[PDB]
């Protein structure tokens, strides 16, 4: 036994390690494996095919918009005015109250990062047959905002950068979209659910009608054309902030509108029991002090409320407890007392000026909590 | 009542296992209950003798904050695997039931971690002691099972 | 825990976390489903 | 003394080492040895003479089926229909209320883990003499679940894989059964006690009389064959899980049936005591609010229930205590409240609309707790 | 100022070094020295003589045995019978009412290890003129139990190993007591105070006489002879436990029998104090919710017990409390409450069936503190 | 990144790094500097001209004695006996109550120091024109204790070290006083504030008058010799332990007898509350149980006492309250209740018999509190 006599470290301790941090990085852990060295391996036929990666997923063409390209459409009239933007929009004519939208991949990949630059490329399948003659303009121009949207035609169109498609025999076309902003990258359009910071697109593509379509008396007056959107060669997303797009796995949605009661956060499940300082009372535990908290309710002046569940299976039940009175017991908060017309009578005591502790346990039995939080509709009858 | 030097509980060190207590008839513990047994002495379970030493990591309450001491007493033989098994020490009626000086302890500090983690080193003059269950037939035999006999109490 | 301290255990939160490690591969490249677009979701009328 | 000024590290704490990691790891301890350095030591007779090893425990045959094989059995009888997993069964005709079992090494050194590939052995012992002569197939058919593991034959049994045995001189063979999944595993029968995730074989192993035995009239018209399991060279099992087998060692278990009563878990040992807040009651401590709780009893509306002790020896004594009437003190928690037809007057009055403030310590004694936390009987009368 | 973003350090705290490890280890302290490598140094005529190590301990003689070899004595009669461990015995014959014991070096080295083997070596030191002519043997049985240590002869002694030793000139040898046992090791004989794991000696050392003394009309009839005790060349000792021996610095010891009375542990020095929850009463501290608590006395169905200190002087002062009545306060624990016959009327009133409550400070003055815990006397009486 | 799984470190925590060392240790701080290796900085001017080390402050002669040489002293008359140790002394003739007193710089840096040892060295400047002839002994006994201080003459001084000095031109000689003692070291002579470990000299220095004075009738007849000490070349001082000097600068000293009466420590400052247990009582704190408590006053059996405090001014102020009743108030503590005669006669039911809650908040005011700890006089009368 040396004596070790120096001085030793002074650290700073902290309780975790970085959330944030993903690349450089020895990140130090509790392996629930046997070994410390081992690594998950990947055999000969578990190879990983696809490198997950911004410029693989955005190099991907994904459909965006299928447009009906007529013969009776004249020499100027338009057939798509989509933005330059990765967040092409097409939406799901459905019955949902939410509605869901495709994106193309590069729509998705570029939804979870703030910002991005770079070329996109749009392929048009104008499909025709080798009798189909038409010509199209697929123009581009830079900074267009939502009150110069309108006034737009295809002679405006020349002015700036703009393509002109000759459909005769080869019936498809990628016109790269260019990059033109005054900031090296460019702020996404949607954001998370939050309705400033939510930014237009950098500029407009269009794509009128040239010259008219000619089709032959054999083939249809009518075409499809489907527009594919890719990340071109030079996109590129950088920081990475919330997604704005959610999945359809589960598209249900809650709205937390204020005009319904229920417990306070963090008192629920909650079941009748008595307690000391107050005759049963709703106590979202076992031990002493652990009554349910409740909400004030706005009552105006002259008038009273008591309360009626909306459903009666989610309630607690010793009978089912659906009917109760919310007054405050003198400890900082408004405790809920279960009743039997018993509470019609006791917020005329209570709203009228009288208290808890004036003359104006058996029906506890099983103790059953309540269904989680239930919804408790605020019965309102004048003083 | 108990002092600073009265052990709090005791057990033979030994990978057999204990002798396994699914507890009272209303209140089970209800792993070895229901979770039989475990890996370790379902191996030594296959064997005959042993020679090594153990780790323990004994895991204390958080409630508590006193101060823990742990010895390990190699002197002690196994009667039987009747009483192979945690013994809550009840009055002190030899030097089993207190803090002794000579034996390898340590104190761990429950404020700091209430986790005292051990090696249990192999002190008997055997060449190998016994694996399975023990009947104590021969009366040095019961010098040869567990590895000591570690007690943990509380200041 | 015993039963005595289960009390201060009762409605208190626990998060966890996940990130995939290091040996994570996706393989298979399916494209994106419907996405639900989140700034569109209502907001809580007062 | 330099001042060492530099900025000092930043760490997480941990309260523990790991548990589950086994080997490739310095693990740090207190060792209570002298010596820091020391290790034990085998010597040269005290040496380890078998390495503890999947694949040298599961290299040895253990005998797991005794098969009559006698003269009168037709050119298709079948022998043995047993599975093709380690987990091949031997059961015990035992008087015990859990079952024992005997099991192969394979079998127990499966049965630790998770998952299992490979072949096994079989070794066939017909014993037989020199004068015996019969035929059999040893087949194996890959992929049988219990539907159709009837309608076999040995005729569907040769369009498998299959082994034909003569018996004429040579009376023992290993047939090596084929490890054919469609899983590079394959996951353990049993599992722990959850009757999910028991997975039934990949394949079953088959045993018929292909020719019958045809001794001679000196030596005996019955044959005993012996069937041994061994993983076989290339049998492997790798997921460490919790073991699917407990040993003989204590066969005794407890049905934790809901109808029998008792204190609450941590709350024995109880004695009968005096508390402030409430005479005598139960408590499991001597500092104050460490009164014995008590789970409710699902008393029907109308009726009472009062309590009476299984065993009076197991019970704490004061006389014994073994009358009881449990009843919510409002704290929260049910007080166990002990009586002298006391405890039926008592339950007429809480059950009947009573309360304990209502008016309708020398018997403490010596205070001997319960023993541990003794079985109560619930007795139900009405009200 | 870099910024230091890597992941740091993720360990296990513990509140304290080794106590066991004593060997290769370097100890971090916290040294009141003033200068950090200072180490306490030796000089010249400081040096270390003696260094500190059992084999330079246990290689001492120390005298146990005083032999009275007479004349009389026949050719077979026992001189010795000591056991052949480093624990030989030479009891004082004191009055003092726990025996001292005098030990060899090697007795009280290896009382405080478990295990010891190896030789011993008896140095016998025949006193005698070079006129005194004798012959004795001094054997070695292997292996007797207590129930074959009666039984013996000088010729069942040499079928074992066993010297003779012929008195004619040189008159002192050493026999050198082999080791054999069944094992490497042999447990200690005596242990701590622990009746178990008391074991026995390997073996006996004997000492008869072969033959008899004859001694010249000159010289005296009467020889004695001294047997001294030393760890062999081979002897050696192993594992550090309790040892089994004590200082007689200071033999007093405290006999614990529960027959009186006293305090619980950790609530003395008490004065007799006000308290709001309950006149007075022993407080063992100034803060509230300090109350001495007191064991519960053993008082037998009928009868009452009050309280009167053995020592006066001993007692809490006011006068000096002498008497006590020890009663539940309700809170958990028991109250010592000091009385003025009052103290029997009190028990005739709370052993009765009354209460504290029940109708049936100026006397604290300076609050003197007992001296200690001291004994107190259980007066009992009849109901 | 890389996960992380090997085991991690497992320490010590401490508090805080060495007090004690300071010599061979990096000791880390927190520096309020910008700069983490900047380090105080000293240019050419600025320069460390003194080194700090006991070697330079103790080899530097300070003044000690003045010894008055007269020509009527005899042949053998004392001139001093001062001690052979630093701590040599001479005392202020002041009016303060505790004396000050002057020490060589060897003895203020030996005070700090628990040990000693080495030659000192005496400087005698014997202040003489060349026309005074003397001649006188500086003797030196190695351990004389202090019953054998006197019995002296120069006699006895003759037969241990002694120095014959001749005064006739050089007027100045240099003793120095060896170092005899059986001891390598010495222990310091006063030690702190504690009677034992309070250690006479080695061994003591003297000075005789050889050859008695024969001055001139021109020059004077009586010559002052100054004596300086100094640490020899072979002075050295070793432990560092409290010093055994205070400085001058503060020589106020508070005696702590226990008289007189004041609040406990940690409760003043006070001023006159309310308080819900207990009308006004003096409180150190705004939050509740923050009473300020009190000693409890030795009042003889049979009297009583009030109490009355020695400066109003220093007392709490609602009227300045003077006076007082300190009386437990059942929660383990006395309170100081302030009264308006009323003190005498609320000592007259408290001491009588009475209590606090029989029969027999508006002058709080400000609530200026005390001034410290002011002292309060207790006032005694007979009940
Ligand atoms: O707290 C500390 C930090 C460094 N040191 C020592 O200081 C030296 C430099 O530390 P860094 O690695 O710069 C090295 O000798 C360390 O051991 C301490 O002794 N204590
Ligand atoms: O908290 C820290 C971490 C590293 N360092 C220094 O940073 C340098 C690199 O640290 P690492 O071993 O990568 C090295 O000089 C360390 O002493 C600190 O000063 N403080
Ligand atoms: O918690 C840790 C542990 C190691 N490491 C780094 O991992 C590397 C190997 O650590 P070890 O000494 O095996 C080394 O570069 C360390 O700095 C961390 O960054 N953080
Ligand atoms: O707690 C510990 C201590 C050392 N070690 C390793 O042990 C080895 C020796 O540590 P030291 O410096 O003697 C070295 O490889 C360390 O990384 C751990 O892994 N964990």
């Amino acid at each position: 036994n040396p004596s070790y006599q120096q001085s030793p470290r002074h650290f700073v301790p902290t309780g975790m390690h970085s959330l944030a941090l993903g690349t450089n990085l020895v990140e130090p852990l509790h392996a629930l494996r046997l070994d410390a060295a081992g690594t998950t391996q990947h055999p000969v036929g578990c190879a990983p095919d696809e490198d997950m990666t911004v410029s693989s997923i955005a190099s991907r063409y994904g459909l965006i918009r299928r447009v009906q390209w007529k013969k009776d459409h004249a020499k100027g009239s338009l057939l798509l005015q989509l933005d330059a933007d990765p967040f092409v929009e097409q939406r799901i004519e459905g019955t949902n109250p939410i509605s869901l939208y495709w994106f193309a991949p590069v729509g998705v990949v570029s939804s979870m990062f703030m910002q991005w630059r770079g070329s996109l490329e749009y392929r048009f399948d104008i499909i025709a047959s080798q009798f189909h003659t038409g010509r199209l303009i697929v123009g581009y121009v830079p900074g267009l905002t939502a009150s110069l949207q309108l006034q737009m035609d295809y002679m405006k169109l020349k002015s700036s950068s703009y393509v002109v498609f000759d459909l005769q025999e080869s019936n498809s076309f990628t016109f790269e979209v260019p990059y033109v902003s005054y900031r090296p990258w460019w702020v996404r359009k949607y954001g998370g659910n939050y309705l400033p910071s939510s930014t237009d697109a950098p500029s407009t593509l269009f794509m009128y009608v040239q010259v008219p379509l000619i089709p032959m008396e054999a083939v249809s007056d009518t075409i499809d054309i489907n527009v594919y959107v890719r990340g071109g060669s030079s996109f590129e997303v950088c920081v990475p902030v919330q997604p704005s797009l959610g999945l359809n796995w589960n598209t249900d949605f809650i709205l937390r509108n204020d005009e319904e009661y229920r417990a306070k956060t963090g008192y629920a499940p909650y079941y009748a029991g008595v307690w000391h300082s107050f005759s049963l009372v709703f106590r979202w535990g076992s031990a002493s002090d652990q009554i349910a908290q409740w909400p004030t309710i706005s009552v105006p002046r002259g008038e009273l409320a008591f309360l009626r569940i909306k459903d009666g299976k989610q309630a607690a039940v010793g009978q089912p407890w659906r009917t109760m009175v919310v007054w405050p017991s003198g400890h900082g908060y408004n405790i809920g007392i279960p009743t039997y017309e018993r509470a019609r009578q006791l917020a005329q005591h209570l709203y009228g000026g009288g208290s808890l502790t004036d003359e104006k346990a058996n029906q506890q039995g099983p103790g059953k909590v309540s269904n989680g939080n239930p919804v408790w509709e605020v019965m309102r009858a004048p003083l | 009542d108990k002092d600073i030097d009265h052990c709090m509980f005791t057990f033979p060190c030994l990978p057999q296992g204990l002798a396994l207590d699914i507890g009272s008839a209303g209140s089970p513990h209800e792993i070895f209950n229901r979770c039989r047994d475990g890996i370790i002495p379902l191996i030594a379970s296959g064997y005959r003798f042993y020679r090594g030493d153990l780790r323990y990591k004994i895991v204390f309450p958080s409630n508590v904050n006193s101060n823990i001491w742990v010895q390990h007493r190699p002197d002690r033989r196994l009667e039987g695997w009747s009483a192979a098994k945690i013994v809550n020490c009840d009055a002190v009626s030899t030097g089993q039931g207190v803090y002794n000086h000579g034996y390898a302890s340590h104190i761990q500090i429950t404020r700091v971690n209430n986790v005292i983690e051990l090696e249990v080193p192999f002190y008997n003059a055997t060449c190998y002691n016994y694996l399975q269950a023990f009947n104590a037939s021969s009366a040095a035999s019961s010098y040869a099972v567990s590895l000591g006999e570690i007690s943990v109490g509380f200041q | 825990a015993t039963s005595d301290d289960i009390a201060s255990i009762v409605n208190k939160p626990v998060t966890i976390y996940y990130s995939i490690g290091d040996g994570m591969q996706f393989s298979q490249w399916v494209g994106y489903q419907p996405m639900m677009i989140l700034d569109q979701l209502p907001a809580p009328v007062v």
